[PDB]
């Protein structure tokens, strides 16, 4: 009916294919500001949360796990193939937009003290150390003892 | 006599500046902290920053402000001859 | 309180303050919120997508189905989603009224409640602190150590010394360079100035 | 480092994680010098552009214009609660603006209790609706 | 070119050099300072034909000042590149007439053998050197040029004996400034500057000629 | 002569929205300026600078 | 490295579908650091014999 | 060598005269609090358990200063170190 | 605390319900955009048919991008005005905008109505994908949705073709932010290393570190800057009739009980000739301060900044004493005149003995004396304010108390304050989308590279500029104004010549060209006696006729210049401008004596075949008809009504605008531009700094550089006090020579030995000392 | 990492110095050693001599690898076995009727 041209040769698979790994986590990237969408890729990388399954065999200096890794409710079907619903990074906390007492000013929020006592974002700081028992010369070496 | 010329003609208005108020309050607080005779009458306080502040309003602090001129000379000023600004 | 957090929409926010359940407002049945965000943080950065998750999560919670969040769909996420929420027994725009947690007076405005998925950054507030009164001092220039790893002092940039001149504090600047930093004295001869 | 919103404006810092240093003087002559110079009650109006640096925006700005709204009428139990919240108060309850039927107060009478009775500021208003001049100049209609 | 439009160039440079002397302290008649283009070709019969020493008839000799000195012979050369032969002739007209100051304006440039004797010349004699490319327009009429007033010896001694202003404490200036060359100032004198201030109304400063 | 005369009439632009009213010459010869997008703590405000009579102020 | 002095990056038209535009660090490495789209295959090389 | 240590390339000029380290300082994370005054800055409890200040002993309040010394270094209202007139810097933690 | 506690019991939230407009209004929003799309297609349809009239000043492609700019601008502004009336005052979204925060009118349309055009670096979206932007569109498609414009908002989502375009605008503000942030640590660090020498001493005169007087007093008034407030002079009155009726008043009023109320003392001095002389002479002094005020403030802006606001101090005394127009106020006439003279004597800040020191005090506080006398006049204190004797006595004691606190504190380290006074506004938005249009181009670089180059003071700027003014008939007529443009523009000879060919013409009288045969034959008066042994090779050039009507040139001015460049050994001939084309034949002037193997010499001077190739390539570049070489050839007119310039006086006294024809060049040759005719050498300025010291001198650098820095702050949106702009110019121009005060020029200075070594040298400086 | 496509002749703009155009083109091997080998063919922007040729703007003098200064490109055609202008013009364009 109304079409300026009808000589198409190729077609895209899905309009959401232009996003990446961290860009597909935020829902509806078009309704938000364009420079604000770039900050999400820097936040999701330096964030906490579970990342694998075997947590007792790995001994990394910086490892943070979550007690209750709940999957996000409002999610996209593109992250189902990237293995995101099985290894999230938080919970679905009920966020009520309100002013309260004016203590959530400029990049800050107000939380509940009773909610944290029940298991609200409780993580464990895993840090592994190592000490090599090397030589110190010809007749000089380290000896593990209890002086 | 070849440098102090405060007993003839003075050019700066007789008023205490914000820089002189900081030194007088700081120097007097250090002297009183080292057991010094109080110029005024004590009413019952132990804060060294408050004792020097009370003596400033009573203009009883025996100090002479020596303002060194950049040309090479210098002028003298007293506490009574300088009105504090708040 | 003080740890650095973030969000899935890009509006990061640290832990400002945490009150008890009785000191926080509540709806009608007793739905107490978990995270309170600044309402003015939305128009300041034009974060409209943050309100979409807060509304879509409420409709999916009353239905019990994982709703799709495709940004290129034809289901109309403006009127169809709003009309479905009013059928369960709530407001179609998603706005609800709460009660005062201290006096019991009804809130004049309408708090837009709804679940929102957040994350947690790796920035410990108790690990980034650095304070010391008097500890180990180096011998090369009689200065503190590097940082907290070896118990040292804080960095003194050039901008802190440049602005100190504008304040006119000569005694305060001398303390940060001679007194409370590198205290030392050298005897100087009278006939000559050679330090020997 | 819990601080006031009026202090964050001149520093132009953010609470997202911007660390700020805090030194400590170790001399009596230096504490009296900073207290009489490097302070926020004195460093308000800067000589760079003869204008103050203290800004009151964000949450402390919308509640100001809403408290003085025409559709605001406080009751009797809310006036005495706000009088105690004042840091200083002579101890004189103001006369109600409405005596009958119910003794109520206007939205600008409680806000006027903080301002002393020897300072004013007119002319400058900076609004948005109505019209830029012309309109209010007709028949001399001040207010609003 | 070099026909009728050249008359306006010779008339514009004449009004500039007359205002250069009146600003110092000389008294010039109103008829000589205020004239039009048609009046310049009627005071002595200008442009009778083509080709004539037009720069020779521009010789003026003013003698009106409070200081009983006067007698300032001003002559314009004819050749563009003033060599050493013209300098040896120009220095002979000032010895017989016994003038006080000179004012020569070279078109293009001079020779290195003549520029050395122009500055020295005599310890008790001062000679001025200008240029046609800088005298065609008056640079003192610009809005960014403040009022420049010369000073005497008694005014400098009284100023330095008031606020104890030392010689090194006063700002300096180079000799390449066309403003300093507009009045013929010497090295070691203070020139009063009258700058119109905005937040005050009138700002007065002093500078030394290095 | 008419082709080169109209060269200095339209120039490269136009502006002049004719909305704001100047309070110095009872005319509406004012323009807008889309300045201040994010800035810092200072709120954004479209500056209005009047062409004739030299006038300028702030929208808020 | 091989080419500098007034050479901005900005955004190119060929970035559509190949590189994720909304995925860059917030530091000084913005624009310079590139990434890959969700569905994109990288060439490995072949012999056109 | 000897010139590089004084030229300015992280030597005795930029790395010492133009960029050194001082003592008695704190740097945490700022949080909004409009309820406080214009000069009431936040001071943590863990930071206050280390920031000390040498105060001279005056006879006008010798009883109040002695109470902080008697309690030792077991809580916040107390004293940690003491300095005499000659230069004796005696500790109160391991004091008998 | 009270406002913060009230927000808990009140509430102010935001959500989906606060971003919904009217149902009938939203229907008109989407219909208005569709009407704007038909206007864009109408321009495209009229452009391909070769019938559209381009805008005078640009080409055809530059006109299409300009016509669509005003269409999309009015489309995004008309739909935004409809959404403003739909949202009521109850909506919490509008309360965030009315309060004055991070949100205005443009933020409402970008989330509900329409976003707008997403331009890049001022210009529109270029082509970088085979003359296109995205493969989803067809070739040769100048649609709005395919050139960065987003037709939707942040509510109904964005199309894939528009989401990629809107992401380009966000990357421009994010990458430039990281680059500008790193420049803050380099520009501010350079300023504090050279400006920290000067400081405010105790004897008013501003000195430095080596004891040298820089200025006579801080701020040219000896007062502080914290007490300075935006006042209002209210003296430049248009009609002079209202100026005399407002201030001057006589005792010859109506007999109807006049001069009897309010002041109960006028009845005693009725018909007093002694007091009349004091009031008559007072108005004469006011007229003296008015005529000179035109020279002091040639712009015509009375609203300046001055300390001690007299508009608030006088009105504050009316509330304490309860002053109202319905009350008689007894005011003494002589006390008002004596009160001003007595208060003026207390304004002395320097020595007071010799008569020379009193001249330096009146001019230093001349603006403060006029503002004090005009406000505290004899009639202003009795008609507009209506103050009594007790209200005027206490007012004199309050002004003197506030004046003492407004004095600048002697000892203020201004070295660090002046360095931060310039770097603070530089961190705002200096280089962020060249918004300065003004029906002109993007001349004069403004941003980051401008500040980094002005401090380093190079030899030649990046984008020079020099505005040329005109007077006489050219200030109202357009024909005479363009006649000077032909002499000032550097019209190259290559642009005039349209074609050049090499022909073989044996007989010069009987040429082979048919269309140019009778032109070289009828000319017989030319001495054709030495043209029989000249160069047979003909080098005929062709002159473009379309260029003659655009630059206004003749044929007699071309032949007289070619023969005066190479020499007399060059023949030139041309025809009239009425044939079919403009041609011009050139030949050589053979002496016919010893120019034919006279001395043999197997060296060959110049072959005839390659002789014409050297002149053909040397005349089209070296030879110039008229114009300066180092001023380029670009020109653009600016509206005189826009900027606040040219404020002349009339017989009435009002300030009116005087329109004229002004132009701008692209050079620094100030000596040759000012030497031209008709051009006014008074208000002709330029952005260059090096040529000012050479042509004018260092006395004009302090006034020219200060105006250049003031234009940057006037457009950026911030403000800078006048006491800091005059100090920066006096600090750099203190030695009497234009030299970089930073690291590039420190050895020539006469500072201390421990100061020169702090410029990353140390060893290189200590070895010399 | 990321590099530019080799074995492709590209035309760039280089008008900051004494040049006007630049035709940078690499020549690396497939899978052997690929010693970069970048062919630098630039166009100068000088114009006007004095009295010799007065046509320096028509020169090319490309920057061949290893080579110190710049040498013309037409000299290479003499070494490739072509000493006639008819054959050299055939290498440039296959249709000399323009
Ligand atoms: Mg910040
Ligand atoms: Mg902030
Ligand atoms: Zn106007």
């Amino acid at each position: 009916e109304v079409a300026y041209c009808s000589t198409y040769t190729h077609c895209e698979i899905h309009p959401s294919m232009i996003l990446g790994v961290c860009a597909s986590i935020i829902p509806f990237p078009d309704h938000n500001q364009s420079p604000r969408n770039t900050y999400q890729s820097a936040m999701g990388k330096q964030a906490m949360g579970v990342y694998i399954t075997n947590f007792h065999v790995r001994m990394d200096t910086l490892a943070h796990v979550l007690y209750y890794p709940q999957k996000p409710l409002v999610t996209t079907r593109s992250m189902e193939y990237l293995r995101f619903r099985e290894l999230p990074a938080g919970i679905n906390s009920i966020v009520a937009i309100a002013s309260y007492t004016g203590y959530n000013q400029e990049d800050s929020v107000i939380m509940n003290r009773s909610a944290v006592d029940r298991g609200f974002f409780r993580s464990v700081f895993y840090r592994s150390y190592k000490e090599q028992e090397s030589k110190k010369g010809f007749d000089q070496e380290e000896v593990f003892e209890k002086p | 006599g070849e440098r102090p010329q405060a007993n003839q003609k003075r050019i700066t208005t007789p008023y205490m500046t914000k820089y002189e108020r900081a030194r007088v309050l700081g120097t007097r607080a250090l002297q009183i902290a080292m057991c010094a005779p109080v110029m005024v009458e004590l009413e019952g306080e132990t804060d060294p920053l408050l004792i020097a502040m009370k003596e400033l309003k009573a203009r009883k602090i025996p100090i002479i402000i020596r303002r060194y001129l950049p040309d090479g000379s210098y002028e003298d000023w007293g506490v009574d001859e300088l009105i504090i600004t708040d | 309180i003080g740890d650095k957090f973030a969000s899935r929409h890009g509006q990061k926010g640290t832990c400002g303050i945490q009150y008890r359940q009785e000191d926080m407002p509540f709806t009608c049945e007793g739905i107490t919120p978990d995270i309170i965000i600044n309402p003015h943080a939305i128009p300041s950065r034009m974060t409209i997508g943050h309100l979409i998750e807060c509304l879509q999560g409420k409709v999916s919670a009353n239905k019990g189905e994982i709703g799709d969040a495709t940004p290129f769909n034809d289901a109309v996420n403006v009127q169809k989603i709003s009309n479905l929420l009013s059928d369960y027994g709530y407001h179609l725009r998603g706005n609800e009224v709460l009660y005062n947690g201290f006096t019991g007076r009804k809130i004049t405005s309408q708090i837009f409640i709804g679940p929102t998925y957040y994350q947690r950054l790796k920035h410990m507030v108790d690990d980034k602190i650095h304070s010391r009164a008097r500890g180990p001092i180096q011998i090369l220039n009689r200065q503190p150590m590097e940082g907290r790893s070896r118990d040292g002092g804080l960095r003194f940039g050039e901008m802190e010394r440049d602005c100190q001149i504008a304040h006119g504090a000569a005694q305060f600047l001398r303390e940060r360079l001679f007194e409370a930093s590198d205290p030392y004295q050298v005897h100087v001869c009278n006939l000559c100035g050679i330090m020997a | 480092f819990r601080l006031n919103l009026s202090v964050t404006t001149p520093y132009n810092a953010d609470f997202d994680g911007d660390e700020m240093n805090l030194h400590l003087p170790q001399s009596l002559e230096t504490r009296a010098e900073i207290q009489e110079l490097a302070m926020v009650p004195r460093m308000i109006v800067t000589p760079q552009s003869n204008r103050p640096v203290m800004g009151i925006v964000q949450d402390t700005l919308t509640a100001v214009r809403k408290f003085t709204k025409r559709d605001v009428f406080l009751e009797r139990g809310e006036v005495m609660n706000l009088l105690m919240f004042l840091s200083t108060w002579d101890g004189k309850v103001p006369q109600p603006a409405i005596l009958k039927p119910r003794p109520l107060w206007t939205g600008k009478q409680i806000f006027s209790l903080i301002i002393p009775g020897h300072i004013n500021c007119i002319r400058t208003h900076s609004t948005h609706p109505d019209d830029e001049d012309s309109g209010p100049y007709k028949h001399i209609s001040p207010g609003d | 070119m070099d026909d009728e439009e050249e008359t306006y160039r010779l008339w514009k440079i004449r009004k500039t050099i007359m205002q250069l002397c009146h600003d110092r302290g000389y008294l010039v008649t109103q008829d000589e300072l205020d004239q039009t283009l048609e009046e310049f070709k009627a005071q002595s019969g200008d442009k009778p034909s083509e080709g004539r020493p037009r720069r020779t008839d521009l010789t003026v000799l003013v003698a009106h000042n409070d200081d009983p000195t006067d007698q300032m012979f001003v002559f314009f050369p004819e050749e563009p590149k003033v060599g050493i032969k013209t300098i040896k002739v120009y220095c002979q007209r000032m010895q017989e007439e016994n003038i006080t100051r000179a004012l020569i304006v070279v078109q293009q440039g001079m020779t290195p053998s003549a520029k050395q004797s122009l500055v020295d010349m005599a310890p008790k004699y001062i000679l001025e050197q200008f240029l046609q490319q800088e005298l065609l327009i008056n640079i003192t009429e610009h809005e960014l040029v403040p009022e420049h007033v010369v000073m005497t010896k008694e005014e400098v001694t009284e100023l330095l004996a008031r606020y104890k202003l030392r010689e090194n404490q006063l700002p300096r200036i180079q000799a390449g400034d066309p403003v300093a060359r507009y009045f013929g100032i010497k090295r070691g004198q203070v020139v009063k500057i009258i700058r119109p201030s905005e937040t005050a109304g009138r700002y007065i400063t002093y500078r030394l000629v290095q | 002569k008419e082709a080169i005369r109209e060269h200095q009439m339209a120039k490269t632009g136009g502006t002049q929205t004719d909305l704001f009213t100047c309070g110095k010459c009872k005319k509406k010869n004012c323009t807008y300026t889309q300045v201040q997008t994010r800035s810092a703590d200072e709120p954004m405000t479209t500056f209005v600078v009047c062409n004739e009579c030299g006038n300028r102020w702030k929208f808020c | 490295r091989d080419g500098k002095l007034a050479k901005p990056r900005q955004l190119h038209n060929t970035l559509w579908g190949m590189v994720c535009p909304a995925e860059t660090p917030e530091g000084h490495a913005v624009g310079l650091v590139k990434n890959l789209a969700l569905m994109a295959y990288i060439s490995v090389g072949s012999q056109p014999s | 060598s000897l010139k590089q240590r004084l030229k300015g390339k992280e030597g005795r000029v930029r790395g010492n005269l133009m960029g050194k380290r001082v003592d008695f300082s704190a740097r945490t994370v700022i949080t909004p609090d409009p309820n406080l005054s214009i000069d009431q800055v936040g001071v943590p409890r863990s930071i206050a358990a280390n920031m000390t200040f040498a105060e001279i002993v005056t006879p006008f309040n010798i009883d109040r200063l002695q109470e902080l010394v008697r309690r030792g270094n077991s809580q916040y209202p107390g004293a940690k170190y003491i300095i005499r007139d000659n230069g004796d810097r005696i500790d109160l933690r391991f004091h008998p | 605390t009270v406002i913060n506690n009230w927000l808990l019991i009140e509430g102010h939230t935001i959500g989906i319900g606060d971003s919904i407009a009217d149902s009938k209004t939203y229907q008109d929003i989407q219909n208005t955009i569709k009407k704007a799309k038909q206007d864009v297609i109408e321009v495209i349809e009229k452009a391909h048919n070769n019938e559209l009239e381009p805008t005078p000043g640009n080409t055809l492609r530059q006109t299409f991008e300009n016509q669509v700019n005003r269409i999309l601008n009015d489309a995004r502004d008309k739909t935004g005005s409809s959404a403003q009336k739909s949202l009521s005052e109850y909506n919490n979204f509008k309360s965030m905008v009315v309060s004055g925060a991070k949100g205005s009118k443009i933020n409402i349309s970008q989330v509900i109505a329409v976003v707008g055009q997403q331009n890049v670096e001022g210009k529109r979206i270029p082509f970088g994908f085979k003359h296109r932007t995205l493969p989803h569109f067809i070739k040769d498609d100048y649609g709005p949705e395919s050139r960065g414009f987003v037709e939707n908002s942040y509510l109904a989502g964005l199309t894939p073709t528009e989401f990629f375009f809107h992401a380009m605008g966000g990357r421009e503000g994010l990458i430039d932010t990281a680059v500008k942030t790193a420049e803050t640590g380099y520009i501010q660090r350079r300023l504090i290393k050279s400006m920290e020498s000067v400081m405010v001493k105790y004897d008013a005169t501003v000195r430095n570190s080596i004891n040298q007087v820089v200025q006579l007093r801080y701020g040219e008034d000896g007062l502080a800057g914290e007490s300075v407030e935006f006042q209002n002079l209210a003296t430049l009155k248009p009609s002079n009739k209202a100026f005399e009726k407002k201030f001057r008043f006589d005792y010859t009023n109506e007999r109807a009980l006049r001069r009897t109320l309010q002041e109960d003392l006028v009845k005693d001095v009725l018909s007093n000739a002694h007091i009349q002389n004091e009031l008559e002479r007072e108005f004469e002094r006011m007229r003296e301060d008015r005529e000179v005020l035109r020279v002091i403030f040639p712009t015509g802006d009375s609203k300046v900044v001055l300390p001690c606001n007299l508009l608030r101090m006088i009105w504050n005394a009316q509330k304490i004493f309860h002053i109202n127009p319905r009350l008689p106020s007894d005011l003494h006439p002589i006390k008002v005149v004596e009160g001003v003279k007595e208060l003026s004597k207390k304004l002395v800040i320097v020595n007071g003995d010799d008569p020379l020191s009193r001249q330096a005090q009146e001019n230093a506080t001349l603006l403060f004396n006029i503002h004090l006398r005009s406000t505290l006049c004899s009639r202003r204190m009795a008609e507009e304010f209506r103050l009594s004797g007790e209200a005027f006595d206490w007012l004199l004691g309050e002004i003197e108390s506030k004046f003492n606190q407004a004095i600048a504190h002697p000892g203020e380290m201004v070295g660090a304050l002046a360095a931060q006074s310039l770097g603070e506004p530089a961190t705002q938005m200096t280089l962020n989308t060249f918004h300065y249009a003004g029906v002109s181009a993007k001349n004069v670089t403004l941003g980051v590279p401008r500040l980094k180059e002005l401090i380093n003071i190079s030899k030649k700027p990046k984008t020079p500029s020099l505005t040329v003014f005109l007077l006489g008939q050219s200030a109202r007529d357009a024909e005479r104004a363009k006649d000077i443009l032909c002499r000032l523009e550097h019209t190259t000879l290559r642009k005039v010549t349209a074609n050049t060919a090499i022909y073989y013409d044996p007989n010069p009288q009987s040429t082979v060209v048919a269309e140019d045969q009778e032109w070289v034959n009828v000319y017989y008066e030319m001495p054709d006696f030495d043209v029989a042994r000249i160069s047979p090779w003909l080098l005929r050039v062709e002159l473009d006729r379309k260029h003659m009507t655009d630059r206004k040139l003749t044929m007699e001015q071309i032949a007289e210049k070619i023969n005066a460049g190479f020499g007399d050994d060059l023949n030139c001939i041309f025809n009239d401008d009425n044939a079919e084309k403009l041609v011009l034949r050139i030949r050589i002037m053979n002496s016919d004596e010893n120019k034919m193997q006279e001395e043999e010499e197997v060296v060959d001077k110049m072959d005839d075949d390659v002789f014409l190739r050297c002149i053909e390539s040397n005349m089209l570049t070296d030879m110039t008809l008229q114009g300066i070489e180092q001023i380029s050839k670009v020109y653009m007119h600016l509206p005189q009504t826009d900027n606040k310039k040219k404020i002349i006086i009339t017989e009435d006294g009002e300030f009116k605008a005087l329109q004229e024809w002004i132009l701008e060049t692209d050079g620094v040759s100030l000596m040759r531009v000012l030497s031209e005719k008709d051009v006014d050498p008074v208000r002709t300025t330029s952005n260059d700094i090096v040529e000012i010291f050479t042509v004018l001198g260092i006395e004009a650098v302090r006034k020219a550089l200060e105006r250049e820095l003031y234009h940057v702050i006037s457009f950026d949106g911030s403000y800078v006090n006048y006491r800091h702009l005059a100090l920066l110019c006096d600090t750099m121009t203190c030695r009497g020579h234009l030299m970089a005060i930073t690291r590039h020029g420190v050895n020539r200075q006469d500072t201390g030995p421990l100061m020169k070594c702090s410029f990353e040298e140390t060893v290189d400086v200590l070895m010399e000392a | 990492q990321e590099k530019m496509a080799t074995n492709t002749v590209y035309v760039f703009a280089k008008k900051d110095s004494k040049y006007a155009y630049t035709g940078e083109c690499r020549s690396c091997l497939e899978n052997s050693s690929r010693p970069t080998s970048t062919i630098w063919v630039s166009m100068l922007a000088r114009g006007g001599q004095g009295a010799k040729k007065s046509a320096i703007g028509q020169r090319i003098v490309a920057t061949l690898p290893y080579i110190k200064q710049e040498v013309p490109i037409i000299i290479v055609f003499r070494a490739l076995g072509f000493v006639s202008d008819r054959d050299i013009l055939e290498h440039i364009i296959y249709d000399f009727e323009d």
